[PDB]
C-alpha cells in the first residue's frame, strides 16, 4: 500500500505559516470582498423592519460571518433602534460559540442581570431552576409594552458547547419573548438537524444567505491539525546537555544506516559498546538514565535483539541531522 | 361468554407524522437488513425481520431517501426538521449519549419500531416494502 | 482582540404606518384565539380531574393526554382545607429511581412551606403531612416528556407510589403528557403495572390540529382582516396547503408566521399599497401613473379593448395621451370588494351546522374556490348535493387585482423561510461567480481559496488520500502567478525572504491547502477518520 | 433520430460545421474543440455531449436577445431538432439539464459568464441573497412592456 502521506511533505514552521497566511487573507480577493460588502449593505433596512416583529434572524452561508455580524449588530442596528424609539443605546450581548467554555449557568446569570431585576428573582434561585426562573420571566413579559431592550448575538451556533442539547432548549424559551431580538449565525451543513417543530415554534426562524468566503481568523485558533512528536521533540534538543546531542547523533546514524521503522534500530548492548567506544557511555545505568530523558519526552521507541528505534520518518531524521544536531 | 375468552388489559395507531416524515421512517427501516454491499446496486437511479437492527450513520438516510421519493424534491430543510422530530418520538435514537449527536462526530443511529407498524405505514402512503426484503 | 473571551457585553414612512394600523389589529384576532384554546385545554383537564368517585378508592387516577406538545400548562382549583400542589418531572431530571424521588419531594416541600407561613426529603413527609402542615394533600404529576424516560425507572417509580396508598389523607393523580403513540406505551411498561394503571384511565385528546377547529378558524380571521383590500392568489395558497401539511404538531403557530411574513413583503415593495384607502388619492403622481401601466391585467384588457372595439381612437385617448381620464380609468375598478371572501364566509358557517360537517380544510376550500373546483370540493361528503346550486359561485376573472395580491411568483418566501440549505451551499461552492464580482488581476485568473479544491473534491473517491489530493491541488495552481504574487510587495521584509526562496511555491501551496482543509471541518463536510493517523478522511457531503 | 445513432466521431471540420451555423465566435469555437478533446477520452456517447454544451453557451451568449425576445428560445432548439432530426423537444432539454451540472465544475464557463458580462447579475445577487426588493414576476417588466407597448401602439396607429 504505497501511499503518499502528510509525513512526506515539505513542512513549514510556526512563523513561516502564519505570516504568509496573513498575507493572503488580507490581500487575495480584497476588491471583490468589499464589493460584496457594499451590495449586501442595502439589505440592512430590511433586517431592521422585520426584527421589530420579534423574528429570530439566522444567517447561514459559506465562509466566516463573524466580521459581518459585528458590523451589523454593533454599529448599524443598536443605535438605529434606540433613535427610532424616541440615554445609552441598546446593550449588545454577544455569545462566542466557537469558544467552547460557554456554559448554561454563567450566560444566563448574565441574562437576568442584563434583563430587569424588578423582583427578588434570587428567591426563586434554588436543583435546576433555570427553566423555572425563565418561565416566571416569560409570563410577566407577555403583558409588558412591546419594545426591544436587548439584542443578543450568537456566533457559530453549531459550536462545541452551544450545540449541547440542554443549552439549545434554553435559548428556545428566550426567543418566544418579544422584548429581545435574536441574531445568530451557524456554519454547519447539518445545522437544521438541531431543531424540531417544537423549538422552531418557539424560534420562528427566518434565513438569509451571506457568503463572503472569509478565512475565519479567530475561528481557526482553537482548531488544530498535525501542524499544532517530530515537531515536539524538535525543541527539547535545543536545550539540554551537550553530551545528549552527541549520543543522539551516534543514535541517529546507525538508526538511519539502514520511513524510519523498527527494523533500522539497534541493540542495547552494542549501542552501549558504541557509546563506550567514543568515551561517552560509562555503563548501562549512565546510558539509560540520560536515555530515559529521551524516553520521558517520547523521543525514541523500543520494541523486540533489543531494538531501540526512532519513530520519525526517513526524511525527518536527516532533517534532524543537518539542522539541529549539526 | 365474550369476556371469558379475551384479556381486556390493553387499554395499533396510525401514526400522526406527516408525509415526508413518513417516507423518512420508511427509509430508516431499510437498514435493518440492507447492508452497504448490496443497497447501491438494487436501488440504482439508472431473515433479519426478526433480528435486532443495525447501526446507521448520517446521510445514508438521504442516500436512500432521495432514491425512493416520488428531481421532484431538492429542498431538505423540512426533511431536516422531521429528523429531530423523530428523535423526540424515540423512534430513531442515538447509540451514544443524547448530547453531542448534532455536529457530525462519530454518531451511529438506529430505529426502534417493530415490523408491523412499519408495514401499516408503508401501505398508509401506498409504498411497497416487502419486495426489498429478500432472504 | 477580545473575541477569544466568550460573551463579553458592550454598550455602543407614509407607507409603513398603514401597515401598522393593520398588523396589530390582525394580531388582536390571533392571541384572542390563542387564549381560547388555552382556556379550552385548562377547562377540560379541570372538570375531569375532579368528580370521579370510584368505588375501590385505592387507585390513583391517571390521565393520558394524547397528541400533546409536552408544554401544556395546568392550573389548579383552590379547594380549601386541602393543599393542592403541582410537581413536574423533566426527563432531564430522571436519572434514576433515587433522584426522581428526591428532587420531587423537594419541589413540593418548598411549595408546602410557602402556603404554611430539618426534614428528610422522602416519603416520611407524606404520612406526616397531616401533622406537618395540618390540611391534607392532593398532588399532581406533570410528566412532561414521558417517552424519553427509561420506562423501567418509571415502572419502578410507580411501585414506590403504590406504597403511599395506606394513609388515606393523601390523593394521587398522574398526568401523562405523551407526544403520541399510546400503543407504544403499553408495550414498554411491565404488565403488572398496566393492570395497576387500568383502574380509572381517561384518554383525553389534546391536539392543536383536531378536525381543524382552529386551523380553519385562524385563516378565517385572517381573511376579514384583509377583506376587500387585497387578494390571495392560487400559487400562494397551495404553498400554504403543501408546506403546512409537512408540520403536524403546530400548524397554528406556523400559519401565523408564513402569513405575517407574506404581508411584510407586500408593504415593503408595492407602491399601490397606499391606495387601499381611497383618501390617499391626493398622493397620486406620474411615477405612480407610470408603474401602473405594466400590470398584466391592465395590458391584457387593452388587448381585449382593441379586439372588442376595433375603433381604437377612444382607447388611444384613454392611454397616456390623457392622464386625468387615465387614472379615472383606474379608479373605476378601484373599490372591487371581490366577494370570494364573503362567499367563503357564506359557505363556511353553512356546512359547519346545516349539514354539520367538520372534517374540512377552509384553505383548500378557498383554493378550490379560486379555480372553480368548489363543486369537486363538496363531493367528498355528498351532502351539499341539495345545496351545490345555492352555494355555487363561478370565480370571475377579476381586473386590477394583480396590484392588490399576494403570491410567491418570485420564490421569495420559499427561499427565505424554507431554504434549500445544503443545495444553496453546494451551489455557492461550485460556481462562485454569481456571488463575487494590484492583486485583483490574480483573482480574474485564479479562483478563491475554498472553492478551487471543491471541483476536485467532487471528483475524488469515497475515502481519499490526503497527499495525492494535495498533489492534484498543486496541478490547479500555475507557477508564474504565485511568484508574481509573492513578489508583489516590496514594503514587507519578512515575507520577501520567503519570496526569494526557490521552493516557495511548493511551500506556499501546503500553507494554503492547510488553511482550506483546516476550514472544511467546522463545516462538517470532511470528517477526520481514525485520528492519530489522519492519512485518509471521509467525505459525507454529496450533491443530494 | 440521429442523436440516438451513437458512437461516431465529429472531426475538427465536423464540429466547426456544428457551430458556425449557430453563430458562435472564435473564442468558444476553438473551446468546443478544446473540451471535446478533453471529453473524447472519457466519453460514453458522443452525440449527447456535443449538443448539450452548445445549447447553454448559446443560452448565455445570445441572452442579450433571449431575455429581450422570448420567441427565439424555441427557434434555436427547434432548428437543432431539425438539424439533429430528434424525436421531439422532450429529450433535447433532458440533455441540456444534464451536462450543465457536468460543466459547472470546470474553469472556462466560470470565465465565459464573467468574460461575456452576460448572465442578469444584479438579480442573482439579489435573488440568492433573499432580497425583499427583488423582482416579482407577476409583472411584465417595464422594458418588455415598452417593447410590448411600442410594438402594439404603432400597430394601432
Amino acid at each position: 500500500k504505497s501511499r503518499h502521506t502528510m509525513s512526506m511533505a515539505p513542512d513549514v514552521t510556526r512563523e513561516e505559516f502564519s505570516l504568509v497566511s496573513n498575507f493572503f487573507n488580507e490581500n487575495f480577493q480584497k476588491r471583490p470582498r468589499q464589493k460584496l460588502f457594499e451590495i449586501q449593505k442595502k439589505m440592512f433596512p430590511q433586517y431592521w423592519f422585520e426584527l421589530t416583529q420579534g423574528f429570530s434572524l439566522l444567517f447561514y452561508g459559506v465562509g466566516s460571518k463573524r466580521n459581518f455580524l459585528e458590523e451589523f449588530a454593533i454599529d448599524y442596528l443598536s443605535p438605529k433602534i434606540a433613535y427610532s424609539q424616541l440615554v445609552n443605546s441598546i446593550p449588545c450581548l454577544i455569545l462566542n460559540g466557537y469558544n467552547p467554555s460557554c456554559n448554561y449557568r454563567d450566560v444566563f446569570k448574565e441574562i437576568t442581570d442584563l434583563l430587569v431585576p424588578a423582583e427578588l428573582t434570587r428567591s426563586e434561585t434554588k436543583g435546576n431552576h433555570v427553566i423555572l426562573q425563565i418561565q416566571k420571566m416569560i409570563d410577566f413579559y407577555k403583558n409588558q409594552p412591546l419594545d426591544i431592550k436587548l439584542i443578543l448575538v450568537v456566533h457559530n451556533l453549531d459550536g462545541p458547547s452551544i450545540r449541547k442539547n440542554t443549552f439549545q432548549t434554553m435559548l428556545s424559551f428566550l426567543s418566544v419573548i418579544r422584548q429581545i431580538a435574536i441574531v445568530a449565525s451557524t456554519d454547519h451543513i447539518y445545522a437544521p438537524l438541531l431543531w424540531d417543530n417544537m423549538k422552531a415554534q418557539n424560534y420562528n426562524f427566518v434565513f438569509h444567505d451571506i457568503s463572503n468566503f472569509e478565512p475565519s481568523t479567530v475561528e481557526s485558533t482553537f482548531q488544530d491539525v498535525m501542524k499544532m512528536g517530530a515537531e515536539g521533540a524538535k525543541y527539547v534538543l535545543q536545550s539540554l546537555t551537550v553530551n545528549s546531542k552527541k549520543m543522539y547523533k551516534l543514535l541517529i546514524e546507525t538508526q538511519m544506516q539502514n520511513r524510519g521503522t523498527q527494523r533500522t534500530g539497534v541493540e542495547l548492548k552494542l549501542f552501549n559498546h558504541l557509546c563506550a567506544a567514543d568515551f561517552i557511555a560509562s555503563n548501562e545505568i549512565a546510558l539509560r538514565s540520560m536515555l530515559r530523558e529521551f524516553i520521558e519526552h517520547k523521543m525514541a521507541n523500543i520494541t523486540k535483539m533489543e531494538i531501540i528505534w526512532v519513530p520519525y520518518t526517513y526524511a525527518e531524521l536527516e532533517k534532524l541531522l543537518k539542522t539541529v544536531l549539526n | 361468554i365474550k369476556l371469558f375468552l379475551s384479556t381486556d388489559d390493553n387499554l395499533s395507531q396510525t401514526y400522526d407524522l406527516s408525509i415526508i416524515s413518513k417516507y423518512l421512517l420508511i427509509a430508516s427501516y431499510i437498514c435493518s437488513y440492507l447492508e452497504p454491499r448490496y443497497d447501491a446496486s438494487i436501488f440504482s437511479r439508472k431473515n433479519p425481520r426478526y433480528l435486532q437492527p443495525s447501526l446507521f450513520a448520517i446521510e445514508r438516510l438521504l442516500a436512500i431517501f432521495q432514491a425512493i421519493f416520488p428531481s421532484l424534491m431538492k429542498a431538505n430543510i423540512e426533511v431536516f426538521q422531521n429528523l429531530s422530530e423523530l428523535h423526540t418520538l424515540k423512534l430513531i435514537a442515538t447509540t451514544m449519549n443524547k448530547n453531542i449527536d448534532y455536529l457530525s462526530p462519530k454518531v451511529r443511529w438506529k430505529v426502534n419500531v417493530p415490523w408491523e407498524i412499519i408495514k401499516e405505514i408503508s401501505e398508509s402512503v401506498h409504498f411497497n416494502i416487502s419486495d426489498y426484503f429478500s432472504d | 482582540a477580545d473575541a477569544q473571551r466568550s460573551h463579553y457585553t458592550v454598550y455602543p414612512e407614509k407607507r409603513w404606518e398603514l401597515y401598522h394600523q393593520l398588523h396589530s389589529h390582525f394580531h388582536d384576532q390571533v392571541d384572542h384565539i390563542i387564549d381560547n384554546i388555552e382556556a379550552d385545554l385548562k377547562a377540560e383537564i379541570s372538570d375531569l380531574l375532579y368528580s370521579e368517585t370510584t368505588q375501590k378508592r385505592r387507585c390513583f387516577n391517571t390521565i393520558f393526554l394524547l397528541g400533546s406538545d409536552s408544554t401544556t400548562k395546568i392550573e389548579l382549583k383552590d379547594e380549601s382545607s386541602r393543599y393542592n400542589v403541582l410537581i413536574e418531572l423533566t426527563p432531564k431530571e430522571s436519572p434514576n429511581v433515587r433522584m426522581m424521588l428526591r428532587r420531587s419531594m423537594y419541589k413540593l416541600y418548598s411549595a408546602a412551606d410557602a402556603e404554611e407561613h430539618d426534614v428528610s426529603y422522602d416519603l416520611s413527609l407524606v404520612e406526616n403531612f397531616k401533622r406537618l402542615f395540618g390540611k391534607d394533600l392532593a398532588m399532581v404529576f406533570n410528566f412532561k416528556d414521558v417517552d424519553s424516560i427509561n420506562f423501567n425507572t418509571l415502572d419502578n417509580f410507580i411501585i414506590l407510589l403504590k406504597s403511599a396508598f395506606k394513609y388515606d389523607h393523601v390523593k394521587i393523580s398522574l398526568i401523562f403528557n405523551i407526544n403520541t403513540n399510546l400503543s407504544n406505551i403499553e408495550k414498554n411498561l411491565r404488565q403488572s403495572t398496566i393492570r395497576l394503571l387500568k383502574r380509572n384511565y381517561h384518554k383525553l385528546d389534546v391536539s392543536s390540529n383536531k378536525g381543524f377547529k382552529y386551523g380553519n378558524q385562524i385563516f378565517q380571521s385572517f381573511l376579514d382582516t384583509v377583506d376587500g383590500k387585497l387578494n390571495l392568489s392560487d400559487r400562494f395558497v397551495e404553498f400554504i396547503l403543501s408546506k403546512m401539511a409537512n408540520n403536524t404538531n403546530h400548524n397554528l403557530q406556523l400559519l401565523t408566521k408564513m402569513l405575517d411574513y407574506s404581508l411584510m413583503s407586500y408593504f415593503f415593495q408595492n407602491a399601490f399599497s397606499v391606495f387601499i384607502d381611497p383618501v390617499n388619492v391626493d398622493f397620486l403622481n406620474d411615477d405612480y401613473l407610470k408603474i401602473l401601466s405594466r400590470c398584466p391585467t391592465f395590458m391584457f384588457f387593452v388587448e381585449g379593448l382593441i379586439k372588442q372595439h376595433a375603433p381604437a381612437d377612444e382607447i388611444l385617448s384613454l392611454l397616456t395621451n390623457k392622464n386625468r381620464g387615465l387614472e379615472e380609468f383606474f379608479v373605476e375598478f378601484l373599490v372591487r370588494e371581490n366577494p370570494i371572501n364573503g362567499h367563503a364566509k357564506f359557505v363556511a358557517r353553512f356546512l359547519e351546522e346545516e349539514l354539520n360537517i367538520t372534517n374540512f380544510n377552509l384553505i383548500e376550500l378557498y383554493h378550490n374556490l379560486l379555480i372553480g373546483k368548489l363543486d369537486s370540493y363538496l363531493d367528498r361528503w355528498s351532502a351539499c348535493k341539495e345545496y351545490k346550486d345555492r352555494l355555487h359561485f363561478e370565480p370571475i376573472d377579476t381586473i386590477f387585482q394583480e396590484l392588490f395580491t399576494l403570491d410567491n411568483r418570485s420564490g421569495l418566501l420559499t427561499q427565505s423561510i424554507f431554504p434549500s440549505y445544503k443545495s444553496n451551499i453546494e451551489d455557492n461552492l461550485l460556481s462562485w461567480e454569481q456571488v463575487l464580482p494590484l492583486s485583483g488581476d490574480l483573482d480574474k485568473i485564479m479562483a478563491p481559496v475554498l472553492g478551487q479544491l471543491f471541483k476536485l473534491y467532487r471528483e475524488a473517491n469515497m475515502t481519499i488520500n490526503i497527499y495525492d489530493f494535495y498533489i492534484a491541488f498543486r496541478e490547479t495552481l500555475p507557477k508564474e502567478e504565485i511568484l508574481n504574487f509573492i513578489r508583489k510587495d516590496p514594503s514587507n521584509t519578512k515575507l520577501l525572504e520567503l519570496a526569494e526562496t526557490p521552493d516557495a511555491f511548493d511551500k506556499v501551496a501546503l500553507i494554503l491547502f492547510m488553511q482550506a482543509i483546516f476550514a472544511f471541518e467546522n463545516m462538517g463536510l470532511i470528517k477526520f477518520q481514525s485520528t492519530k493517523s489522519y492519512d485518509l478522511v471521509e467525505k459525507c457531503v454529496w450533491r443530494g | 433520430s440521429l442523436l440516438v445513432k451513437k458512437y461516431c466521431k465529429m472531426t475538427t471540420e465536423e464540429i466547426i460545421r456544428l457551430c458556425n451555423d449557430f453563430e458562435l465566435p472564435r473564442e468558444v469555437a476553438y473551446k468546443i474543440v478544446d473540451e471535446y478533446n478533453i471529453n473524447a477520452s472519457r466519453l460514453v456517447c458522443p452525440w449527447q455531449l456535443v449538443c448539450g454544451l452548445v445549447l447553454n453557451c448559446t443560452f448565455i451568449v445570445f441572452n442579450e436577445r433571449r431575455r429581450k425576445d422570448p420567441r427565439i428560445d424555441h427557434f434555436i432548439v427547434s432548428k437543432m431538432c431539425s438539424l439533429m432530426l430528434t424525436s421531439k423537444v422532450d429529450d433535447v432539454i433532458e440533455c441540456v439539464k444534464l451536462v450543465k451540472e457536468l460543466i459547472i465544475g470546470e474553469k472556462w464557463f466560470r470565465d465565459l459568464q464573467i468574460r461575456y458580462d452576460d448572465f442578469r447579475y444584479d438579480e442573482i445577487i439579489f435573488r440568492k441573497l433573499g432580497s425583499m426588493l427583488q423582482t416579482t414576476n407577476i409583472l411584465v417588466t417595464d422594458d418588455q412592456y415598452n417593447i410590448w407597448k411600442k410594438r402594439i401602439e404603432m400597430d394601432l396607429a
